[PDB]
RNA sequence: UGGGAGAGGGUGGUGGAAUUCCCGGAGUAGCGGUGAAAUGCGCAGAUACCGGGAGGAACGCCGAUGGCGAAGGCAGCCACCUGGUCCACCCGUGACGCUGAGGCGCGAAAGCGUGGGGAGCAAACCGGAUUAGAUACCCGGGUAGUCCACGCCCUAAACGAUGCGCGCUAGGUCUCUGGGUCUCCUGGGGGCCGAAGCUAACGCGUUAAGCGCGCCGCCUGGGGAGUACGGCCGCAAGGC
């Protein structure tokens, strides 16, 4: 339920922040942060890579259990949920009984006090990971590995999910996020339950300063450039595009396909998205 | 406290000691929810009037049970995790109604 | 020809009773008009939803097909 | 819903006399009852408008009688409604 | 080939198709309104639907078929008599038996059905 | 106190039929559609048949002249939560009642906002016909929308065109649902036909539109006009 503002201000009008309702504990644990080396969008060589980056608030990242079997068999109350400023999803704190701390991605309806448990024979149950194989067929499902041990891959973006229609073979089909159907190793482990804080997609940042605050600098139409620098720069007064619409480095950007034709994983993408 | 019938239907083509595996599942999840079983009907393997998952039978068990009613529907949702249970449908148990 | 009259004593809300129930159906699996079934409107109400259960269970037919 | 054991306590805990099934005090308990285990079920289902057409019956319908015993005794009115926790 | 199989008859208001499977209901050789040069309304027709189970019956036989459950969906005009046409081209019709899609409510019909 | 009938409401589940799409099989020269056609679809393998899968919506028979609700309205099946109502006993309170300007809540469809969903259907729209024309009816397509959640809108042939409560004034017949002593007697509903009486007539008639009392709403020739101005409400449409 996002929170609203009286418009006190003109940005204020808009502007919508997440409740932070859930969230119980306001502090990382110092055991699970390490330093986020910011970017700026720069590569190695100093060179922009990925333009209109930088400049927002400092973070720690914190260390997500994206494996799980790491720990099959071994309890771990749920022990707080947090904010974590590096994704979308909130992330809750496992206390195991094993006496080690670890962060995963919280999905939705986790509670405080809790219990969780990784294997083959965990109980069907939001927050439990299990092998696909073992997961009943319509079962909806997040922070999916996409080939197994390689880590939780797929569905973890704040308030997706991912759902179990049916197995053939070693393989189980899912439908992931954006609709499309594709075969995944019943051997990748998934937790049962949809990613939570799912109204994240209906905040309204409201005012252009509260993108700054996120690193995304201002990004300029290459409509409003000139010939130098872009295909749709130049001419006098404004202009249409005057060619099919392109990107700064001349490829057409309305409709052109780009995934790679002869890929190996296209033996296993069943259908392409949807909407 | 009130009193249900829990009918429950099974994949027909399972061993009988995995069928017990089943059943035993079933006698945990009544345990846990609070079920107190007094009756126990087990007719078994019965050919059906249409196909269920594919398959013209059916393994048909049956409790009469006693449990708190705040519960049964957890319960007949926690009996229809186990992909070999096809059907499960609790029914309030009710006093006959009788003609002739 | 009625069917509360050619069968004995019947508890109409036992939905086990695929022997009683199967006589209430018509040749394609139709819950019978009361100007076959002989049940009154309570009695005919009640048949129904247990009918309507044994469906479900299994037990008994949504549709049969017409044989001439 | 409520058992007749929970409800022979309001009759019990409010008849002015062993035996007293009727009088304006167990009406209006046997009506709080009612009224509270309804304003927590729709606070639940806000959806469900035709049983709210009912708590509004039954409001009415205590109203009245608690118009009437405070117009007979200022002083059983009182001593009821604190028994009960009415009156905002 | 086989010996016995199958016969399927679709009759609409607009045509009466037949076609013949196998005992696996794999289609062997079908017919309709059509195969029989008419097209149009006449496709509707009584005799329409009766050559066509002839030309569908004389194919299949032509193929070792001896013998067919009839199967009809439909109400068209040509459904009772593409019946006829079937004993009556040298197939053992063994039996017949209506299948028509009915729905329990399902979809809201075109307006033309309401 | 003890009983009952019910598509009354809300929530969570879940079953089969059917349509569409997709994959596999088999198969070939049309299918579809109409008054007749054409557009459309189809040898790039359609239609018809079989196996498989996905997804949405709606619940056949039961089913009715039926039932429930204050109205709108409510129909697979299971459970939870919740309302109303009737009947038996005659046990309790002792007129605690009736109506109700304002107020407050509910309020079909369509429409609106934000997400979601989208099989079928289908405003707009495109095409094919028909025609003098055809911004239509008929046909092939098709986007909102129809569906879900929350928040709005507050209208209607929202009808029984019949406000609510109570008492009184022949009966006959059918039905739903209770109770009994089970012919029947008796309650509470739902229809038909009719006493007396009412009505301009049609018709109404113990479900009054009869005879009476209470209270409320409303009318005062047609058009202008449910329009304008004003006010209040609404995101808008527009409502009062
Ligand atoms: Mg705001
Ligand atoms: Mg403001
Ligand atoms: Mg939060
Ligand atoms: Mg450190
Ligand atoms: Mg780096
Ligand atoms: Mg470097
Ligand atoms: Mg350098
Ligand atoms: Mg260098
Ligand atoms: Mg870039
Ligand atoms: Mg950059
Ligand atoms: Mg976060
Ligand atoms: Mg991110
Ligand atoms: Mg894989
Ligand atoms: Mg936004
Ligand atoms: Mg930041
Ligand atoms: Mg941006
Ligand atoms: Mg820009
Ligand atoms: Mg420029
Ligand atoms: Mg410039
Ligand atoms: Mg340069
Ligand atoms: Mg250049
Ligand atoms: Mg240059
Ligand atoms: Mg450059
Ligand atoms: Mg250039
Ligand atoms: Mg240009
Ligand atoms: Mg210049
Ligand atoms: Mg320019
Ligand atoms: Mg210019
Ligand atoms: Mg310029
Ligand atoms: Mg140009
Ligand atoms: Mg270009
Ligand atoms: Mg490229
Ligand atoms: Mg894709
Ligand atoms: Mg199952
Ligand atoms: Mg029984
Ligand atoms: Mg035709
Ligand atoms: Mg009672
Ligand atoms: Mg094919
Ligand atoms: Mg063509
Ligand atoms: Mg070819
Ligand atoms: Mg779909
Ligand atoms: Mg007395
Ligand atoms: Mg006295
Ligand atoms: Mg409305
Ligand atoms: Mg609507
Ligand atoms: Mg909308
Ligand atoms: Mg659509
Ligand atoms: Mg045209
Ligand atoms: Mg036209
Ligand atoms: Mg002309
Ligand atoms: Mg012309
Ligand atoms: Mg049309
Ligand atoms: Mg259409
Ligand atoms: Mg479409
Ligand atoms: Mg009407
Ligand atoms: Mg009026
Ligand atoms: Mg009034
Ligand atoms: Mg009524
Ligand atoms: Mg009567
Ligand atoms: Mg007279
Ligand atoms: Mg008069
Ligand atoms: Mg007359
Ligand atoms: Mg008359
Ligand atoms: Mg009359
Ligand atoms: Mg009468
Ligand atoms: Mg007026
Ligand atoms: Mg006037
Ligand atoms: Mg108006
Ligand atoms: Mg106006
Ligand atoms: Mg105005
Ligand atoms: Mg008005």
């Amino acid at each position: 339920a996002v929170k609203k503002f009286k418009p006190y201000t003109p940005s204020r009008r808009f502007m919508t922040v997440a409740d932070f309702s859930e969230i119980t504990k306001t502090e990382p644990e110092k055991s699970l942060v390490k330093p986020l080396k910011k970017t700026g969008g720069r590569n190695n060589q100093g060179r922009i890579t990925v333009r209109f980056r930088g400049g927002g608030h400092k973070r720690l990242y914190r260390i997500i259990d994206f494996k799980r079997w790491d720990k099959v068999g071994i309890p771990a109350k749920v022990a707080a949920i947090e904010y974590d400023p590096n994704r979308s999803a909130r992330i809750a704190l496992l206390h195991y009984v094993d006496g080690e701390k670890r962060y995963i991605i919280a999905p939705d309806g986790l509670q405080v006090g809790q219990q969780v448990v990784a294997g083959p024979d965990a109980p069907i149950q939001v927050g439990n990971a299990l092998p696909l194989r073992f997961i009943p067929v319509g079962t909806v499902v997040h922070a999916v590995e996409l080939e197994p041990k390689k880590g939780a891959k797929l569905a973890r973006a704040a308030g997706t999910s991912a759902q179990i229609q049916g197995r053939e073979g070693d393989y189980v089909i899912l439908r992931l996020p954006s609709g499309e159907l594709r075969k995944v190793h019943g051997e990748c482990y998934a937790t049962v339950g949809a990613v939570g804080n799912a109204d994240h997609k209906n905040i309204v940042l409201g005012k252009a300063g509260r993108s700054r605050w996120l690193g995304r600098r201002p990004h300029v139409r290459g409509a409003a450039m000139n010939p130098v620098d872009h295909p749709h720069g130049g001419g006098e007064g404004r202009a249409p595009r005057g060619r099919p619409p392109a990107s700064p480095w001349g490829w057409q950007t309305k409709g052109l396909k780009t995934r790679k034709r002869r890929k190996p994983s296209s033996r296993f993408i069943i259908a392409r998205r949807k909407k | 406290m009130r009193r249900y019938e829990v009918n429950i239907v099974l994949n027909p083509n399972l061993d009988q000691s995995q069928l017990a595996l089943e059943k035993e599942i079933i006698q945990r999840a009544l345990e846990n929810y609070g079920a107190r079983v007094e009756k126990v009907e087990e007719l078994g393997l019965r050919r059906l009037a249409y196909p269920i998952a594919k398959d013209p039978q059916g393994y048909f068990l049956w409790y009469q049970v006693e449990m708190p009613e705040d519960r049964v529907n957890d319960l007949a949702r926690e009996l229809r995790i186990r992909d070999n249970v096809r059907r499960v449908m609790v029914v309030k148990s009710q006093e006959p109604f009788l003609a002739n | 020809a009625k069917v509360k009259a050619t069968l004995g004593e019947f508890d109409l809300r036992d939905y086990r009773n695929v022997e009683v129930l199967k006589r209430f159906l018509s040749e394609t699996g139709k819950i019978l008009p009361r100007r076959r079934t002989g049940l009154s409107a309570k009695e005919q109400r009640i048949l129904a939803k247990t009918i309507k259960r044994a469906r479900i269970l299994g037990l008994l037919p949504f549709t049969e097909k017409l044989v001439r | 819903p409520i058992t007749k054991e929970e409800k022979q306590k309001v009759i019990q805990e409010f008849a002015r006399f062993p035996g007293d099934t009727g009088s304006t005090e167990v009406q209006v308990a046997l009506l709080t009852l009612r009224i509270n285990r309804l304003s927590e079920h729709l606070k639940v289902h806000k959806k469900d408008h035709h049983s709210h057409r009912g708590l509004l019956m039954m409001v009415g319908q205590r109203r009245r009688l608690l118009r009437y015993l405070q117009r007979e005794d200022p002083e059983r009115y009182r001593a009821l409604i604190e028994k009960l926790g009415i009156r905002g | 080939q086989v010996a016995s199989g199958r016969a399927y008859i679709h009759a609409s208001y607009n045509n009466t198709i037949v076609t013949i499977t196998d005992p696996d209901g794999n289609p062997i050789t079908w017919s309709s309104g059509g195969v029989i040069g008419y097209k149009g309304s006449r496709k509707g027709t009584p005799y329409a639907a009766q050559l066509a189970a002839l030309d569908a019956a004389k194919k299949a036989m032509a193929y070792g078929m001896q013998s067919v459950d009839v199967i009809v969906r439909g109400t068209g005009a040509g459904r009772e008599q593409a019946i006829r046409a079937l004993q009556a081209s040298g197939l053992q019709v063994k039996s017949i038996v209506d299948d028509t899609p009915v729905p329990h409510n399902g979809c809201r019909p075109k307006k033309k059905f309401r």
